[PDB]
């Protein structure tokens, strides 16, 4: 069934699973026309498909050309997402294929289910969690590769950098979701927190700074402050 | 005009014959129904006074044999049987008519309801949905499950309706996933109509049979079949214009005949609101939409 706080440890067991987020697949800017009407201009987007146990982010870049001449784009985006996820699964060796795919928005269930009719034994599931994966385009290196793409392209990232060398996948996912929740509630503050100290750097092959265990506790603490505050500044409490 | 005689009526029972129903008291001197119109299928059905559980009955066509009803005290129900000796049967029926022990099929002459509900229903097709080939007539009751139901437990006693499933490989062409799921014309016109049913008369025949089994026996699997067959047409952007015109008429008379006090269970809100207000054919069912709005504006 659906995924929630009750069955939260299942994410880190040994059954292969992928989260799919489609929030950033169809992205637009809205603007005025010379005639004073309103139009949209599409910009590049991405499918966010993540193995929560390993940190494996399969980032499929959706180039604006995929929309040319198409109608009902927000609906097509969901089916485009499902077609790409199905293609990804088919490209993996049988022993790497997921046993479950969890979608972050329920509108993806039927499109993905239909594209995966050939995989009766892969479970397609929703979730009751409010996962902050939409903030993925607030990660600078991810945003940069999406916006520079001139054609469809799949980019492979580890969203945990090297963390699994020191921490478990439960703790890494918890840190990720904390960082992304912060970025989503106050991007400017979140980012000031992460790069305030010039001496801490991001390795060329990493997404996040190289923080000591001790510096992560301070960082993680600073992110929880932000999320509480901005909830006051937003709820006057 | 043909006759379904009864040997006797040993247990108090409500008897229905097509859309009409009448009560018979325990051991009342009842010997059947006469004046049954030739040229249509018919259904004779039963609800015992003691046990309102299990409505059951028999689909039959008097052109295909001489049939009578006889209570079986071992199995505890009124059983349809065929009499092969034609001279024996005529003589029995003639004696019961002379003593006036049979009620009369009360067909108002202006009344086309039963024709409009069974227009496309054939006994030969009924018999393939209801398998029991040593009999010319077909038993149905409230509890019988459908083939697709058993896929989600006795096959001999199943209703073998055509399985329809919108998220299936039969329904969805590789590479046309979005197209075929949002517009089911392929599945309607090519898979089902051309492939399985051959023509729309056979499709409409199964649809009408499913509704009647839902309405007369409260057969839940039949109600699911009826709604699915409606939904597949309403969800197809491309449907022959004659099929849409006939569908509107079919559904009109089904909605018209439905008991008001059963509409809450026999009608699926989601299907009807989608078919009438969201689907490709939202504008194609004028008679059906008008009677639904005047008779069940609540459901909507
Ligand atoms: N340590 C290897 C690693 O992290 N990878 C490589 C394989 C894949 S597939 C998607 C992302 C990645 C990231
Ligand atoms: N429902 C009233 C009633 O008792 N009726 C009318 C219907 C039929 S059909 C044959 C006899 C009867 C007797």
């Amino acid at each position: 069934g659906a995924m929630n706080s009750s069955n939260y440890a299942e994410l880190f067991n040994n059954d292969i699973k992928l989260f799919v987020d489609d929030t950033n697949v169809y992205r637009v800017t809205v603007h005025k026309t010379f005639e004073g009407n309103v139009a949209t201009k599409a910009i590049n987007g991405c499918i966010f498909t993540l193995n929560p146990k390993t940190g494996h982010l399969f980032l499929k870049i959706i180039h604006t050309s995929v929309w040319a001449g198409q109608k009902r784009l927000s609906q097509l985006a969901k089916w485009k997402t499902a077609e790409e996820v199905s293609a990804l699964v088919r490209s993996l060796p049988k022993e790497e294929q997921p046993k479950q795919i969890i979608v972050t928005r329920k509108a993806m269930l039927d499109p993905l289910e239909v594209h995966m009719l050939d995989f009766p034994n892969i479970a397609i599931r929703p979730t009751e969690l409010r996962l902050p994966f939409s903030a993925a385009m607030s990660i600078d290196k991810l945003s940069d590769v999406v916006m520079k793409a001139t054609e469809p392209q799949m980019v492979l990232f580890n969203i945990y950098d090297d963390w699994l060398d020191r921490i478990s996948s439960y703790t890494a996912f918890s840190r990720l979701t904390l960082l992304l929740r912060a970025l989503k509630t106050n991007e400017e503050s979140a980012k000031m927190i992460l790069l305030s100290d010039p001496t801490i750097t991001i390795k060329s092959y990493h997404l996040w700074p190289s923080f000591t265990d001790e510096q992560w506790i301070t960082i993680e603490s600073q992110m929880r402050d932000l999320i509480l505050t901005e909830y006051g500044r937003k709820y006057n409490v | 005009m043909n006759t379904v005689p009864f040997t006797s009526a040993p247990i108090e029972v409500t008897i229905g014959i097509d859309q009409y129903s009448f009560n018979v008291k325990e051991n009342q001197p009842f010997h059947g129904i006469k004046d049954i119109p030739i040229g249509h299928v018919h259904v004779i059905h039963f609800q015992h006074a003691d046990n309102s559980s299990m409505r059951y009955g028999y689909w039959f066509d008097c052109r295909m044999g001489n049939f009578y009803i006889q209570y079986d005290p071992k199995d505890g129900l009124y059983k349809m049987m065929e009499e092969r000796d034609g001279a024996k049967f005529e003589n029995i029926v003639h004696n019961f008519k002379e003593r006036q022990m049979m009620v009369s099929y009360p067909k108002i002459d202006e009344d086309d309801t039963w024709y409009n509900l069974t227009e496309f229903v054939q006994m030969d097709k009924i018999r393939k949905i209801v398998r029991k080939d040593e009999n010319q007539f077909s038993y149905v009751d409230s509890s019988m499950t459908t083939v697709q139901e058993n896929e989600l437990s006795d096959p001999a006693h199943s209703l073998n309706y055509t399985v329809i499933n919108f998220k299936s490989r039969e329904a969805i062409r590789p590479g046309h996933e979005m197209e075929d799921f949002l517009d089911k014309s392929y599945y309607l016109n090519t898979v089902m109509l051309q492939g399985i049913f051959k023509n729309s008369s056979n499709y409409f025949g199964e649809l009408q049979f499913a509704f009647l089994n839902a309405m007369f026996f409260g057969n839940y699997g039949s109600s699911l079949q009826w709604h699915a067959m409606i939904e597949l047409i309403c969800s197809s952007a491309t449907v022959p214009k004659h099929m849409l015109d006939k569908l509107d008429e079919i559904l009109y008379y089904q909605i018209k005949t439905l008991p008001e006090q059963y509409s809450d269970i026999l009608l699926n809100e989601r299907v009807w609101n989608i078919c009438l207000y969201s689907s490709f054919q939202k504008n194609s069912l004028h008679n059906t939409e008008k009677i639904m709005e005047n008779k069940y504006p609540e459901l909507l």
